[PDB]
């Protein structure tokens, strides 16, 4: 049914148009930490806690 | 006589016929007359038999 079919009287028939889309992507920030006291690394059982 | 031919091909394409199938051939010409002595032209009208 939809086949492009021409005749001898070639004219404004079978017009086609094209489309252009787009794809996005963002950037997000993360992070975490932890706190310690000098009284937790000075007199503590382990020497290499840090 | 002026004869202008445009054979079907690249020379007949347009936004109306993008495929370029129909050509043509046109003959145009000028003609005139200057009757200087109409006294010398003579006509005669009569009917004719079947």
């Amino acid at each position: 049914s939809k086949l492009p079919l021409l005749t001898e009287n070639g004219g404004r028939v079978n017009r086609v148009g094209f489309t252009r889309l787009s794809r996005e992507g963002s950037i997000h920030k993360f992070g975490f930490f932890y706190e310690f006291t000098q009284e937790s690394l000075d007199f503590d059982s382990d020497d290499q806690l840090k | 006589f002026n004869v202008m031919t445009k054979m079907p091909g690249k020379e007949t394409a347009d936004r109306n016929d993008p495929y370029g199938e129909t050509g043509f051939s046109s003959i145009k010409w000028y003609y005139g007359i200057l009757v200087k002595r109409p006294e010398r032209i003579a006509v005669m009208k009569a009917v004719a038999p079947l």
